RNA sequence: GAAGCCAGAGGAAACUCUGGUGGAGGCUCGCAGCGGUUCUGACGUGCAAAUCGAUCGUCAAAUCUGAGCAUGGGGGCGAAA
RNA sequence: GGAGACGACGGCGGGGGCCCCGGGCAGAGUUCUCUUUUCUUCUUAACGGUCUAUCACCCUGGAAACAGUUUGUCUGGAGAU
RNA sequence: AGGGAAGUCGGCAAAAUAGAUCCGUAACUUCGGGAAAAGGAUUGGCUCUAAGGGUUGGGCACGUGCGUGCGGUUAACAACCAACUUAGAACUGGUACGGACAGGGGGAAUCUGACUGUCUAAUUAAAACAUAGCAUUGCG
RNA sequence: GGUAAACGGCGGGAGUAACUAUGACUCUCUUAAGGUUAACGAGAUUCCCACUGUCCCUAUCUACUAUCUAGCGAAACCACAGCCAAGGGAACGGGCUUGGCAAAAUCAGCGGGGAAAGA
RNA sequence: GAAGCAGAAUUCGGUAAGCGUUGGAUUGUACCCACUAAUAGGGAACGAGCUGGGUUUAGACCGUCGUGAGACAGGUUA
């Protein structure tokens, strides 16, 4: 179940990007920016429970274990695993290039 | 004083009012979307015992 | 998920705790039934001299209901308008 | 003296009927491909005979190291197993 | 679309929530409740695994298939039959997995009537009526 | 005489005075109550989150009408009729006066006026 | 047009109605806030469009008055 599925697609209602969470995966740095654009009394768990691979907080490290069993995070495991989709895979879909000489 | 606050709200440890409502927005499930701690309705809730008498306050007399 | 009942752990006993079982309540969600809360509702020489739609209250009882009978107007009957 | 002759509710057990599944005969349908396939009939009344069916009761016997036992704790020296 | 009550006497109407499994659940309280409080994690398909059952059956010795006197609790074993639940695992599609249907929005307070119930059929369903509880009166 | 979980009402006593009833006037005590509001509700009110066409600010789609045709076919209402401006003492004008003006017969809407509320 | 009106910003007055004159908060009951060039004032109602108060049929409760039925200094709900 999703709530509210008739506005998910709203762009106040708008998730995370899978290129932006394998830049948080890769690089620490990613992650702790998009931490900072967040505040962390108003997270579950004051913060301390987060899934980077889903970008999602959780109210407790149970609660954390728990999301990890599921199929939404294994579909998070198996979409990360084929790759996300970036603008050097756009470019090389249509053969293009940039000559930096 | 401080020590009626924590025997009314079984409640320690603060370092200001902020922490302090989110903490007993945390204790008694004052919660929003998502988590987030309700302090807006726990003031809310501290100013109707303050003003109901659930908080023993008083102003002391002046000294003759 | 009330009494009653079983097992285990303690406690001198009385009792305490835990896991079950059980199926009580003018308890509760809710279909029928019964009722009639709300809608800038429909309808307003209407299907209808009170109907229609969605919603709502109640649903094991102080529940709903047929037939036979009783009380007849300065009267009856009324959980009383 | 008995029958006529008697409340409501809860779980459990037996039986009839309905529902479900398998094989067999016959008939029908599909069949580009698949389906030893899917569907249809396969029934036995009142009234009687016979053999059995919970409760209960009777006989032997006398039970603690208490036992029999229901989903539900009832029964037993006033005689249980 | 963007904003999200700026609308309006007034969130009227609409939207959002909703089934089931698991984590968790405050104040207050007549200790019975509140409570489905609040707040969260999941849910498709396929291929498997595991658990939860029933029926029947013990060996000698004699007399003669029976009866007896025994012996013996590894039947902890064989044969046959049977249906629905529960839990765990891998794989796989996805924009969605209670995929239609069905289906609580919730919280903080205040006043009010104890509650369940009843009434003005055809403008008012309510702090009205009734109710148990309490008290008084008359009558041997 | 009694009686206030009867209706009601919210103090007492002394001094002064001495038929009856009253009052006035001083003086003095002046007091029942301090350190379970749950549950339930189509009851009334304020606020918060979520949520949204409630609104900025409206747009588009569907069905049934409304529309046209064949058939069938009423009712309300009706002194007579229906363009206005100014005056028409009885602060009324659709008819009178003075002007503006004014061209057959029609259809769909509309709610200003007339008409229309078991008014 | 006039004013110590240097400039900027104005103030007072005149002709002028061509063109505009907003968005909100507050009902324990008309003033505040902001934007703006500005947030000017009125008439056609106050000498049967819709919707909230004055406002008030029938139900009900509290307060005041009345022996009472009831009435009201009144307040609340449908
Ligand atoms: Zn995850």
């Amino acid at each position: 179940g999703v709530f509210a599925k008739r506005t998910m697609t709203k762009t106040r209602r708008r998730l995370r990007d899978l290129d932006q969470i394998e830049r948080d995966l890769r690089s620490p740095r990613h992650l702790q920016q998009y931490k900072e654009t967040k505040a962390a009394e108003d997270l579950p768990g004051l913060g301390l429970y987060y899934c980077i691979e889903c970008a999602k907080w959780f109210e407790s490290e149970t609660s954390l274990v728990g999301h990890r069993k599921g199929k939404p995070h294994k579909r998070r495991l198996k979409q990360l695993k084929e790759g996300a989709y970036t603008h050097e895979e756009a470019m090389a879909a249509i053969g293009y290039r940039i000559d930096n000489g | 004083k401080q020590h009626h606050m924590e025997r009314t709200y079984e409640l320690r440890g603060w370092k200001d009012h902020i922490e302090f409502l989110e903490m007993l927005a945390r204790k008694s499930g004052r919660l929003l979307k998502g988590g987030e701690p309700d302090v807006d309705g726990v003031a809310k809730q501290v100013l109707n015992d303050f003003m109901r008498g659930k908080i023993p306050w008083f102003t002391p007399a002046p000294e003759p």
